[PDB]
């Protein structure tokens, strides 16, 4: 290892003592990977041994199978289990393969070349020497897009993936005539965050995922192509800091970007979540329980169109401030939410009188009182339902485990941007150690400021 | 935008342009309203668009007049989908009556000066008579708000207190509007329809509307003001 | 649940995800070893 | 006013429970004799079950200005159960130095509450200036250690 | 109808440009700026 | 009237701060 | 008491003891730590 | 996701719930949610 | 209210060209040491 | 084949708690490494097989 | 500190007239309904569910 | 007892949930999270549980003198349950009100049978068991599910009312409420 005494780095900083060994950070960063595939395998077995395929995904906890079951990969129509085998595939497959990056990760770190600059030129990087590490960015640039054609491949010509749009309850549908148009795709990019735009989060087709990762599967590899054989521009050079901790920062703020963009689809979109693993959003439990209270209500022969509820405004159905029909109540904070069980019963003008009336269908109604009665409401200790509640169901759903932790980890990265940025920029200026005490440079300044 | 029109575009093609609170218009009609086929329809898809508010003011000498407002409560002013009956008579009489649908809105207009004026634009029970080229009638026009409502301190009718709970030694007869007199009683408006264009082979009417209906009386706290609504009505017939 | 194969291998399966976390403990474990070198 | 007695139409006697000292509001409630509630004044009026109209409660005074008096409407029930959970029911002349309506502290209160106020800041006064007379030489400045 | 609005709202509006005026001014604005930063600074690429 | 004296003592704070800032006495150094 | 309990504690134990054990072995060999 | 929910945890022998100061907090957390929008709610449950 | 859309575009295209274009010029060299 | 799997996986975690516990023994030992290159090789090697017969193993039963 | 009279005084008069402040009197007058039976047992408070403050379908 | 040592390693008493109750002629199964209440809005009430957390799920048992020979001579099930319209409920407002939705003119509250039928017994005893929705215009906690059970033995009518919040119905105390319904048992 290393000591304070020739390195400057106490024991709670000793990673950085890595920063200039090439070779012992190349095996830091593989079992760091070791150990990011170990936890998915183990994980995703952990789930497969507590899974029984009666009760829905999102009612027992499981993060990682929802996320295999999208892809298709034993999903019946509905969102029905049909196979649990190819779950327990994945959990081994990628265990071995941690084991495997956990052996290399400790070769790399232990034994390894500690700086690979001398005996493996191509792997010798400087963290100043811009066009190595821009051969590095496209290396792994086309990793990624071979990533994202490998998902664009498997939703084309390898069983499709699960479609919650599909009619009828949804079910795995192989994507034909990807949506490869330049303004549909990038629409979403520049469309604005706010309620009914919802940046990229609304993104609602399968065609437009599916074309979206065609785009930039492309577009990253092309790029990957373009760092490997080009330098940076002259402007480039004076308006970034040519640091490995600058390098750590900027990939500390685009993952906190990131990271915030997960927990925002995960705890809105229902494409790429589908309810059927997932569980209701927010809402759609809340347009659930207005849809369940309004049928029940109009079974009870009364009229919910005519119905006016305490405030004069609508017990059951009102006006959107655009003049769309949305359902009444609290839930018109909701209006722009779109669920393939509630699609059908939409005309023009929004919620349809006359389909409202009878063209509700009963698998309609169950799946809206399922959603209802899971509510992605729960405590910390996983008791489901409001703060009042008498601790008597466990549940809190996944959308929302997945919403809260990854919003707290990209929090952390912002501050990680900041931390290492704020760095990078004072130890290339030289300020990192402290004042100068000798030169300061405010004693060099004219008075008052 | 025609009915069809309107009725081909989908949902995504609607929503955030405000069309949904628009009424359809017919296009391809004669002005000749005579000429409509008499007999008994059940008149549905009845929508009402108003084009205009107005409030009745009386000034220091008296004379009443209407004055234009600013709307606060965005596009949520269209009744729509509302059923009914329609009996054309040989001569043009008309027997007009409305049954359901979404045949009321809550709206805030604001006056000059700052006066907001809240009420339940409405055409409920509207059992209307007159001729083919002008009809009127009275409709019900339910209180603003709800007995079961809650005023900012906790009093209303049902559920409620009755009392100034704020004041344990204020509860007496200086504020009898206030406390307990939530009186919820439905009033009464006046409407006049004129039509303008029929479409015979669609079976389809549209026209223009005026009605004048009080104001909230907020559960009888103040006097109701006068309230002027014009505007175009769309409807179809059997 | 798991393939009827590997029923009485459970435990280990229950038992394999807190590993990650035991590894960060090691590694304190190992500064410790060393005084905190 | 004199002394208000409430009793159902069955004749049972029912006793308005007193507002305790910690509430600025509470809710009108008549009780048996044994402890049992028998009446109230519902916040929902919907589907109620003690309701005044209900159990027909009426109020008798006895003593005072209204001696002799019996209510039997509804409203003038529910007023003068409310007026009687603030313990014997009196006239007031409000007009008089237009009064607002909210109780104020009788001068024991107030005194009170001055007295230990100050009680509070003059200990903060016995440590000060007590650290002050123990510390005189060093609270001109220490010499280092 | 008894007023006028601008109905842009919940529309997938890139930059909330319903009209080209609006993209023809922020193009105009940032290339301004470009122009003074370019043949003051040095950018070539 | 009496947002009058509350706008009153809101500009009063403000204007103070104004000046505790801009017409500061000098941080005299040594 | 139960046997799945029993496994889970012994792989527990057996995981738990892995880390501490090579670090020991290798203090006492005298590796490079 | 909201705090620790102790409600009713603790039960007697034979099932009876003993109270807590979690119980109390609920009892205090109860009397703020039927109240704190009168009007705005339609149904049983909040969920918003 | 198209004007006050435009000009407020037209203000917040001013500021943020000058922030993107004023950390572009040759910002890292601007401290003392 | 069932016991013969379950036998052959009980192998297969005994050998990688033998891995687990000796291959940084041996790496981070004084000269370790290049004495015990060929005992860390059989390892590895029948850690692998038994990771193929286990997987041949399920797909027969 | 409780409350501000002219508030409470215009509330009374105006039935319309609503700040933050009369929501908090509101949910303090709820906490008190709700709590009182309970976290005071000597007072043996047997408030029948119909004089609780309660909202609209909660 | 003060010697009686603790249960470590010990085994629960019961987890059924139901805990049995002997009335004057009637057992009854009750749920254990439910305590007994001192509240009689019906004089002839002679029993009444409540549960801890909503105290809007409770029930209780009345036991009146009749008249009647048996359950049967009030008439059908719908006729003996118009009989009793005040045990849900009385609405004290009268006031004039049309801006309520899904209620009738004047009207703030409105209960809907359900079902209605007849029940055995061991020994031949027949019920008249009762399911009603009563909702209300403010629309506390999405209506109140009703469960009425009646018989008429040895000169008395027994009646047991279970009273669920809808919002607690659909979250679990329809088990509860069908259990202490089930059990209620008269000689
Ligand atoms: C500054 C304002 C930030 C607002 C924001 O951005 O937060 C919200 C947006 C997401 O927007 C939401 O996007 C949603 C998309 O769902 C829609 O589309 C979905 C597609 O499956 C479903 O159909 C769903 O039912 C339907 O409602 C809806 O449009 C919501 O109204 C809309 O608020 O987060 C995002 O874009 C991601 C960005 C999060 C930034 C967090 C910053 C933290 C510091
Ligand atoms: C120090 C940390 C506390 C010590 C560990 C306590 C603990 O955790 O022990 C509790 C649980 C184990 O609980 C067990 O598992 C269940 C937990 O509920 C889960 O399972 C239930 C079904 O059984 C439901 O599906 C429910 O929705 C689901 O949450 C039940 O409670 C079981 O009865 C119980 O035995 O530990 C676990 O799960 C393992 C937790 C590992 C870390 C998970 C991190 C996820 C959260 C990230 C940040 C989120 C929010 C920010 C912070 C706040
Ligand atoms: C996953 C997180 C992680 C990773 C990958 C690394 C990686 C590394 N650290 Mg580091 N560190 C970490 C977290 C991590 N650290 C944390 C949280 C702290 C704060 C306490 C530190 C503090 C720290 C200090 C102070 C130092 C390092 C150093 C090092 C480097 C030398 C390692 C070495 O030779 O030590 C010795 C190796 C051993 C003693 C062997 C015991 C551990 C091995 C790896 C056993 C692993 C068990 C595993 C099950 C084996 C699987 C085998 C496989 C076949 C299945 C190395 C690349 C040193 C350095 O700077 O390099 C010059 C250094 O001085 N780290
Ligand atoms: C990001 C992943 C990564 C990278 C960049 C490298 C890079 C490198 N490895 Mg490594 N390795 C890796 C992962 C990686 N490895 C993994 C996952 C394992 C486990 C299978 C190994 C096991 C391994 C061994 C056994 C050896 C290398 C060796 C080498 C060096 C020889 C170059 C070559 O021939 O290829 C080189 C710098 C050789 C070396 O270190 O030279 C002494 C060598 O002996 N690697
Ligand atoms: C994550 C992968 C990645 C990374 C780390 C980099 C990194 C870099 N690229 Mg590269 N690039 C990539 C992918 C990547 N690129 C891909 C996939 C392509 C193919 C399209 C390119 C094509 C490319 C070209 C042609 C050039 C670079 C250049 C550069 C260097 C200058 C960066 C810069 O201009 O500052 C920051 C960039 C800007 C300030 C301009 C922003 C432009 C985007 C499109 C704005 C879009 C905004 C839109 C509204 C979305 C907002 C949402 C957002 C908040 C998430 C830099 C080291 C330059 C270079 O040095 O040449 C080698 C250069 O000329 N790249
Ligand atoms: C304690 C650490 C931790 C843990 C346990 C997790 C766990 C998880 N994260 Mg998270 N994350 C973390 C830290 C962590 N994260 C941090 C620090 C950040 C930065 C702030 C993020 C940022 C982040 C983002 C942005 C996202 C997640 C997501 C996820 C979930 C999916 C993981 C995944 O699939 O990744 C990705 C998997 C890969 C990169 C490898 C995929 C390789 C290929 C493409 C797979 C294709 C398979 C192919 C289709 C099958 C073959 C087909 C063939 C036959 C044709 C998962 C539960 C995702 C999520 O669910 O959102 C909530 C999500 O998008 N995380
Ligand atoms: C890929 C991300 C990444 C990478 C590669 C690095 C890399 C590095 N960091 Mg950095 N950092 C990051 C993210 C990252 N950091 C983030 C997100 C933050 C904000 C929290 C920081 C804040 C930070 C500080 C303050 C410092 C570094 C420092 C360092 C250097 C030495 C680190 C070390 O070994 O300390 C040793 C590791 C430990 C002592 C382990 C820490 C124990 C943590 C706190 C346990 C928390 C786990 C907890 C259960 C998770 C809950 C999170 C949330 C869900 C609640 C090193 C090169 C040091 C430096 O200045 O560089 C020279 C330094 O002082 N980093
Ligand atoms: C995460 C952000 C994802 C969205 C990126 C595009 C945002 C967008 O297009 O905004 C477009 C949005 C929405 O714009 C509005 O859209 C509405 C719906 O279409 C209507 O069309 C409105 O008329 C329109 O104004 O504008 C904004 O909300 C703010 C944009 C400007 C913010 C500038 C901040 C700059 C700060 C730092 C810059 C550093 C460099
Ligand atoms: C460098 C270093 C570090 C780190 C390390 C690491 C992290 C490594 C990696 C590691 C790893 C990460 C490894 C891996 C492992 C794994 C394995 C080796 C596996 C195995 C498997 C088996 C044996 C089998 C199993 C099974 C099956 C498959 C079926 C089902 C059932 C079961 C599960 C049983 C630290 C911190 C210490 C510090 C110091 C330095
Ligand atoms: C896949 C998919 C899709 C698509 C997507 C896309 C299209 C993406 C792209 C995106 C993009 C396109 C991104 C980009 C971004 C960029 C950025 C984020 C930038 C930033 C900048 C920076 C960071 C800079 C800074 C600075 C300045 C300004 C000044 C000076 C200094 C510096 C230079 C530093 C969709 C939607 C269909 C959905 C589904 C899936
Ligand atoms: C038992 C069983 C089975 C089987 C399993 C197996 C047999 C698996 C395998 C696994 C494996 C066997 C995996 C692999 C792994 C490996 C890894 C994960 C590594 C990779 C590599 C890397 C990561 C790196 C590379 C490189 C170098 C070295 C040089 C330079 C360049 C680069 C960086 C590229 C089945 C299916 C029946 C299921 C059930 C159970
Ligand atoms: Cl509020
Ligand atoms: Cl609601
Ligand atoms: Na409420």
């Amino acid at each position: 290892g290393r000591d304070q005494e020739t390195t400057g780095f106490a024991w709670w900083a000793g990673n950085a003592r890595l920063i200039n060994l090439s070779g012992k950070l190349l095996g830091a960063h593989v079992a760091h990977a070791g150990l990011i595939v170990f936890w998915a395998g183990a994980m995703n077995l952990f789930e497969v041994s507590h899974f029984v395929p009666e009760k829905p995904m999102y009612e027992q906890g499981l993060i990682l199978l929802p996320h295999i079951a999208t892809l298709g990969y034993g999903v019946g129509p509905g969102g029905e289990v049909l196979d649990t085998f190819p779950y327990f595939v994945s959990g081994v497959l990628h265990l071995i393969s941690s084991a495997v990056l956990g052996f290399g990760g400790v070769y790399h770190s232990l034994i390894g070349p500690e700086t690979l600059e001398e005996s493996y030129p191509f792997f010798g990087y400087v963290w100043k020497d811009k066009n190595k590490m821009t051969n590095i960015l496209g290396y792994h640039l086309i990793i990624l897009g071979c990533g994202a054609w490998l998902l664009v491949l498997k939703a084309l010509y390898f069983g499709g993936v699960y479609d919650t749009w599909a009619p009828g309850g949804g079910d795995v549908r192989i994507i034909s005539n990807p949506t490869t148009n330049a303004a549909i795709i990038f629409g979403y990019i520049v469309k604005s965050p706010f309620g009914g735009d919802g940046w990229i989060v609304s993104v609602d087709n399968l065609e437009d995922i599916i074309g979206g990762h065609i785009w930039i599967g492309t577009l990253c590899i092309l790029g990957g192509i373009w760092h490997i054989y080009t330098t940076p521009w002259p402007w480039a050079r004076r308006a970034f800091v040519w640091s490995g901790e600058a390098y750590l920062s900027y990939s500390l703020a685009a993952v906190s970007l990131m990271g915030f963009t997960a927990c925002c689809f995960a705890w809105f979109n229902n494409t790429a979540y589908p309810s059927e693993f997932y569980g209701p959003t927010g809402p759609e439990a809340s347009q659930a329980q207005a849809f369940t209270f309004l049928v029940r209500d109009q079974r009870l022969g009364a009229n919910v169109a005519s119905a006016q509820g305490p405030t004069g405004l609508g017990k059951y159905l009102m006006r959107s401030p655009t003049g769309e029909i949305i359902f009444g109540g609290e839930t018109m904070r909701f209006w722009d939410f779109r669920g393939p069980w509630v699609e059908p019963l939409r005309g023009p003008s929004g919620l349809d009188l006359v389909k409202l009336k009878n063209d509700i269908q009963p698998w309609q109604e169950r799946r809206a009182a399922e959603y209802m009665t899971h509510a992605p409401l729960g405590s910390l200790n996983s008791v489901g339902g409001v703060a009042t509640e008498i601790n008597a169901v466990n549940f809190v759903s996944p959308r929302s485990w997945l919403a809260t932790s990854h919003f707290c980890l990209g929090f952390f990265f912002f501050v990680g941007h900041l931390w290492h940025a704020g760095r990078a920029r004072a130890a290339a200026a030289g300020f990192e150690k402290g004042i100068d005490r000798v030169d300061e440079p405010v004693l060099s300044m004219r008075p008052l400021d | 935008l025609t009915y069809d029109e309107l009725q081909g575009l989908t949902y995504l093609q609607v929503k955030g342009t405000g069309i949904a609170n628009t009424c359809p218009v017919v296009e391809q009609g004669t002005s000749n309203v005579r000429e409509l086929k008499p007999g008994d329809y059940k008149l549905e898809k009845f929508c009402m668009e108003p084009t205009s508010f107005t409030v009745k003011e009386e000034d220091a000498k008296g004379r009443e007049e209407f004055v234009k407002t600013k709307l606060l409560t965005r596009l949520t002013y269209g009744l729509d989908g509302m059923n009914g009956s329609m009996k054309i008579n040989n001569d043009g009489s008309v027997e007009f009556r409305e049954d359901e649908g979404l045949d009321y809105a809550a709206t805030t207009v604001k006056l000059p000066g700052g006066e907001y004026v809240p009420f339940l634009f409405t055409i409920k029970e509207f059992d209307g008579k007159g001729t083919l080229d002008s009809f009127s009638g009275d409709f019900l026009v339910p209180s603003y708000r709800g007995s079961t409502f809650l005023d900012p301190k906790g009093r209303g009718g049902a559920t409620g207190y009755d009392n100034a709970i704020a004041l344990p030694a204020k509860a007496d007869a200086d504020e009898i509007q206030r406390l307990n007199n939530k009186s919820y009683t439905p009033g009464k408006g006046s409407a006049v329809f004129s039509v303008a264009k029929v479409d015979t082979e669609t079976g389809e009417i549209a026209g223009v509307f005026e009605s004048i209906q009080p104001s909230d009386t907020e559960m009888g706290a103040h006097p109701a003001k006068d309230i002027k609504i014009t505007g175009l009505w769309y409807g179809q017939l059997t | 649940k798991l393939p009827e194969a590997y029923a009485p291998f459970s435990p280990i399966v229950d038992v394999l995800p807190i590993i990650p976390v035991l590894f960060i403990l090691l590694a304190f474990v190992w500064q410790a070893s060393v005084s905190f070198r | 006013l004199g002394h208000a007695s409430f009793k159902d139409q069955e004749g049972r006697e029912l006793f308005v429970r007193r507002m305790p000292t910690f509430f600025e509001t509470f809710p009108v409630v008549l009780i048996d004799k044994d402890g049992v509630v028998r009446a109230d004044v519902p916040f929902r009026k919907a589907e109620s079950k003690y309701s005044i109209e209900q159990v027909g409660v009426s109020v008798t005074f006895y003593g005072g200005e209204l001696n002799g008096l019996t209510f039997t409407d509804p409203s003038t029930v529910k007023k003068y159960a409310r007026k009687a959970q603030l313990g014997e029911i009196f006239e007031f002349d409000r007009s008089t130095l237009q009064s607002d309506g909210v109780f104020r502290s009788s001068p024991r209160g107030w005194f009170t509450f001055g007295h230990l106020s100050f009680a509070l800041l003059f200990f903060f006064g016995h440590i000060w200036h007590g650290s002050r007379t123990i510390f005189r030489d060093v609270f001109a400045g220490i010499d280092e250690d | 109808l008894v007023d006028d609005r601008m109905n842009g709202d919940g529309t997938g509006l890139p930059f909330g440009v319903n009209d080209g005026i609006l993209g023809w001014v922020i193009a105009g604005t940032l290339g301004t700026i470009w122009a003074i930063y370019f043949v003051s600074q040095k950018d070539l690429g | 009237m009496e947002a009058l004296v509350y706008t009153f003592l809101l500009i009063g704070t403000l204007g103070i701060i104004f000046f505790s800032i801009f017409f500061r006495e000098p941080p005299r150094i040594a | 008491m139960s046997l799945t309990l029993i496994l889970q504690l012994v792989a527990l134990f057996a995981v738990v003891a892995a880390g501490p054990l090579v670090v020991v072995l290798l203090s006492v060999r005298g590796g490079n730590l | 996701l909201n705090g620790f929910n102790f409600n009713q945890s603790v039960v007697d022998s034979n099932g009876r719930v003993l109270n807590t100061w979690a119980d109390i907090i609920n009892r205090a957390n109860l009397g703020m949610e039927v109240m704190h929008e009168r009007n705005a709610h339609n149904f049983p449950l909040d969920l918003a | 209210m198209l004007t006050l859309k435009i000009f407020v575009y037209t203000v917040v295209t001013f500021f943020v060209g000058l922030f993107i274009f004023g950390f572009l010029s040759n910002d890292p060299s601007r401290n003392p040491g | 084949m069932t016991s013969i799997l379950q036998i052959a996986l009980l192998g297969l975690v005994l050998v990688s708690f033998a891995l687990v516990v000796g291959v940084p023994v041996v790496f981070a030992s004084p000269n370790g490494w290049t004495e015990n290159k060929g005992v860390v090789f059989s390892g590895l090697s029948v850690w692998f097989l038994l990771v193929f017969a286990v997987g041949v193993f399920n797909s027969f039963a | 500190a409780y409350d501000f009279v002219s508030q409470e005084i215009r509330a009374a008069e105006d039935p319309e007239f609503e700040t933050f402040y009369t929501k908090n009197i509101l949910l303090n007058e709820g906490i008190r309904a709700w709590m009182a039976a309970q976290d005071q047992p000597h007072e043996k408070l047997t408030l029948p569910e119909e004089v609780l403050p309660r909202g609209n379908a909660l | 007892a003060y010697g009686e040592g603790a249960n470590v390693f010990g085994r629960v008493t019961n987890k059924s949930g139901f805990v049995p109750y002997a009335g004057d002629s009637f057992a009854l199964l009750l749920p254990s999270k439910w305590n007994p209440s001192d509240q009689k809005e019906v004089e002839s009430i002679v029993l009444r549980y409540e549960d801890n957390f909503d105290a809007v799920n409770n029930l209780y048992v009345v036991e009146d003198k009749s008249d009647k020979s048996s359950i049967e001579a009030y008439g059908t099930p719908e006729e003996f349950i118009s009989q009793f319209g005040y045990l849900l409920g009385k609405q004290a407002w009268a006031g004039q009100t049309v801006s309520e939705g899904g209620f009738d003119a004047n009207r703030v509250s409105n209960a809907a049978l359900l079902g209605v039928a007849t029940e055995k017994d061991k020994k031949g005893k027949t019920y008249y068991k009762f399911e009603i929705l009563t909702r209300t215009a403010d629309g506390n906690e999405g209506g109140r599910h009703q469960l009425v059970k009646a018989t008429v033995s040895n000169g008395k009518l027994y009646l047991l009312k279970v009273q669920a919040g809808d919002k607690r119905w659909f979250k679990g105390t329809d088990k509860e409420c069908l259990g202490v319904l089930d059990s209620f048992t008269v000689v």
